[PDB]
């Protein structure tokens, strides 16, 4: 019925969730994750929110400061508060399922707690929607879609203009870090289409 | 990260085939997580990083999907104008505006906590401040405000049953990511998804813009601008972090370039070799590309040209003949530790010497060290990710192309000398370096092979397991951390879709309190090593016929 969640694991241990509504589907997914990967997920949580030094010590202070300086958690929170009830059920159901298994782990730690918890000296706490969202935000967004070296580029262009002069410096910057290179192999062939925009390639924002 | 999608006109015994090899580095326990979700509108199977709600790699019985890193430029830095009179403010549209800020305290196990402040402007968080020039740099992301919409788009897209329903969700994914589509009718497609800023005219995206107001983004470009293709005339879609489309600009990272030397060409050669590919031949592309030295193809011509007048006994010449006779494919010797051919070490030492003499020498210190890498640098744990053509080698490839290259050589990297002389001098260094280490008999040179390591620290450098859980594989393979293949409308089966994957070391990371590891803690590790794969089930009858265990819960929200 509405409350029922069936979990089936195949011969490689891969879980298949059966449920009738969004909250219950994602609850089963969070539950099985908590069974298979609790310590990895706890540690990915601390990595994405910069709370590693809390359990691992001083060698991780700088890293935790660099994670917190790279995002604005309240903004993520405000995005979660704007979700429709169906969308919020994906993240709530997932946090609640995990919490169901974590609650069983801390009630019978002697047989259920991942050994790593005992090695690193701490026990897992429950999760909320924000934490599930940050696993994604802190990896995919704040790490895999966040790359810029513009301040270093400008320091390179500065040294290039100091070594070769203004014009040659800028043309040498365009030889080392071209904006576009027409001989690049493209996933979409030129006959299908080409990107219609043309960009400035002489730093004219400061001209 | 790579991907090849083979549509109807290129597939054999099937209407479409998608093979994905997302490269995030290798970890213990597994970077990705296998999961099947059935109900509430979903019917999907696959695996996905960190068990996100949305599966990044998988299919729903009608369509399949996958991703590779986009590397579009969706990030710019704004130089904010500060004032020593009004600390904590910056000038924007003619007014001194107050910075947003927040305090954070880092708690420290067995140490003292530290408190610090994070500042943010209308353009994003402050990265660094130069109090000497009263300038603060804020990092502006085009996807800012859409991170949660992106997770949701990657989850709702798993319900799409055709190209139009799927691109409606591709359109809401704001990060810079290449998404791929294949379906039971043999249609294939690609979209370089994400949010890209509409910049003011005059704005060079590789360098910082004034944050005082006139250089603010006008908004975001529309989805119509995102590079995309559906059922391309070539019959296939291939990507290995290369450019999406002619005239599309790469990420502004100085060490990242899309140029005539691109490792995606190694996939093209294999797909174009034969008129059509079966699913086994398409899966076999993983094995070949994972062992393919990427510089051979680029530099062998220049090496053959520079040595073509030399006598048979010249060693410069004998190094290039050894390369000429090789297809670039590395294979271990029986020791499990050296490669059968010495070609990669020859190319590494030659290339290192060529960059030092050319690009390195044209760039002022300390920036010269950005162009000195040959691309073969590794630890004894082996490469931490994919291997690529280095940034300096891509620049040297333009120079050695002469006026075949569209990039004006503002500075002659060969500084007035004949290129042949520089190539031959680098070859002289290579002979000297390598013959000193291994002897003068090239055929018995047993150069060290790179190895592969499933690290116990996640990609951030943080423990996600004890250090003894690290796993080790003899053969480094330049392939996905996971590999998945979906076949659509196979002629050898009545099923609309067949699909396979490999998630090593295993599905489970659990180790009991007494040290007893799960039964699924390491049962995909050998499969990974041997290019094997296991079936991904979707239907209730397949799942139940391969069932190992089951649990039924009764829960009230
Ligand atoms: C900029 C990076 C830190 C790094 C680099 O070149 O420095 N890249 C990868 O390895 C490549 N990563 C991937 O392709 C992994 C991926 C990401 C998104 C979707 C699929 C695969 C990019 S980011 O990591
Ligand atoms: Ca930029």
């Amino acid at each position: 019925s509405s409350s029922e969640i069936k979990i089936v694991r195949d011969e490689y241990g891969m879980p298949h969730i059966y449920a009738n509504d969004t909250w219950h589907l994602f609850y089963g997914y969070g539950y099985v994750v908590a069974q298979d990967r609790l310590f990895q997920m706890e540690m990915a949580r601390r990595s994405t929110q910069g709370t590693v030094a809390e359990v691992l010590g001083k060698d991780f202070v700088k890293f935790d400061k660099d994670i917190r300086r790279n995002y604005w958690p309240d903004a993520i929170r405000a995005q979660i508060a704007a979700l429709s009830p169906e969308d919020m059920s994906i993240l709530q159901g997932y946090a609640d399922g995990m919490n169901a298994w974590i609650d069983k782990v801390n009630t019978n730690p002697e047989t259920l707690l991942p050994k790593q918890f005992n090695t690193f000296g701490f026990t897992p706490k429950r999760w909320e929607p924000f934490d599930v969202a940050m696993i994604f935000v802190g990896t995919m967004a704040n790490r895999f879609s966040d790359s810029t070296s513009e301040i270093d580029n400008l320091a390179l262009l500065t040294a290039l203009k100091d070594k070769y002069g203004v014009s040659q410096g800028m043309a040498v910057f365009n030889q080392l870090k071209w904006l576009v290179n027409p001989s690049a192999p493209t996933t979409i062939a030129v006959q299908e289409s080409n990107y219609p925009l043309k960009f400035n390639q002489q730093n004219s924002q400061t001209a | 990260s790579n991907m090849w999608v083979i549509g109807k006109s290129k597939a054999q015994d099937a209407k479409a085939i998608m093979v994905n090899g997302p490269q995030f580095g290798w970890y213990a326990p597994a970077y990705t997580y296998g999961i099947g979700l059935h109900g509430a509108g979903y019917d999907v199977t696959g695996n996905t990083p960190f068990a996100y709600p949305g599966l990044v790699f998988g299919h729903n019985g009608v369509i399949s999907w996958g991703s590779t890193a986009g590397f579009g430029d969706d990030v710019d830095i704004f130089a904010e104008r500060l004032s020593a009179e009004k600390p904590g403010y910056y000038l924007h549209n003619g007014k001194w505006v107050k910075m947003l800020s927040r305090e954070e305290t880092i708690t420290v196990k067995n140490g003292q906590a530290e408190t610090f402040t994070v500042w943010r402007t209308v353009h994003g968080n402050i990265l660094q401040t130069d109090q000497t020039t009263q300038t603060a740099y804020a990092k502006s992301r085009a996807w800012d405000g859409k991170e949660v919409a992106s997770l949701l788009a990657w989850t709702h897209q798993m319900k799409a049953k055709n190209w139009q329903e799927w691109t409606q969700q591709a359109a809401k994914q704001a990060l810079t990511i290449n998404w791929y589509y294949a379906d039971v009718n043999g249609n294939i497609g690609y979209v370089h998804t994400g949010a890209y800023p509409d910049r003011q005219s005059g704005h060079d995206p590789r360098l910082p813009v004034p944050g005082t107001g006139k250089w603010d983004w006008k908004g975001l470009l529309p989805f119509e601008m995102n590079p995309k293709v559906y059922n391309p005339q070539s019959g296939y879609i291939a990507n290995w972090a290369n450019s999406p489309q002619k005239d599309y600009p790469a990420s502004d990272l100085f060490a990242f370039l899309w140029g005539g030397a691109d490792r995606v060409t190694e996939i093209d050669r294999l797909l174009e070799q034969k008129p059509r590919l079966t699913a086994d031949q398409a899966w076999d592309v993983i094995r070949q590309t994972s062992r393919q030295d990427l510089n051979l193809r680029l530099f062998l011509p220049t090496l053959q040209a520079a040595t073509s007048g030399l006598t048979q006994s010249d060693p410069r010449r004998q190094l290039v003949e050894t390369l000429t006779r090789w297809d670039g494919i590395n294979l271990l010797n029986d020791d499990g530790k050296t490669w059968q051919q010495p070609g990669s070490a020859i190319l590494n030492v030659w290339l290192t010497s060529m960059l030092k003499r050319t690009v390195v020498a044209a760039v002022p210190m300390p920036f010269d060290k950005w162009y000195s890498a040959s691309g073969y640098e590794t630890t004894q744990d082996g490469p931490t990710g994919s291997l690529n053509i280095s940034v300096g080698a891509k620049i040297l490839y333009e120079a050695v192309q002469g006026d075949k290259s569209p990039i004006p050589q503002a500075v002659d990297l060969f500084a007035g000398k004949p290129q042949q002389e520089v190539v031959l001098a680098a070859l002289e260094d290579t002979w000297e370096t390598l013959s000193k280490r291994y002897g003068n008999n090239v055929s018995n040179w047993k150069t060290p092979a790179m190895a592969l390591t499933f690290r116990a620290n996640n990609f951030f450098g943080v423990p996600q397991a004890a250090a003894e859980e690290t796993r080790h594989q003899a053969e480094y393979q330049n392939r996905g951390t996971e590999n998945d293949m979906i076949v659509f409308s196979p002629t050898t089966s009545d099923r609309p879709v067949l699909a396979w994957d490999v998630v090593a070391p295993g599905q489970s990371g659990f180790i009991a309190p007494d040290g007893t590891v799960d039964k699924h803690y390491e049962d995909q590790l050998k499969m990974y090593e041997n290019f094997g794969r296991k079936s991904l089930w979707l239907t209730k009858q397949d799942v139940e016929a391969h069932k190992e265990s089951q649990e039924v819960l009764h829960v009230q929200r």
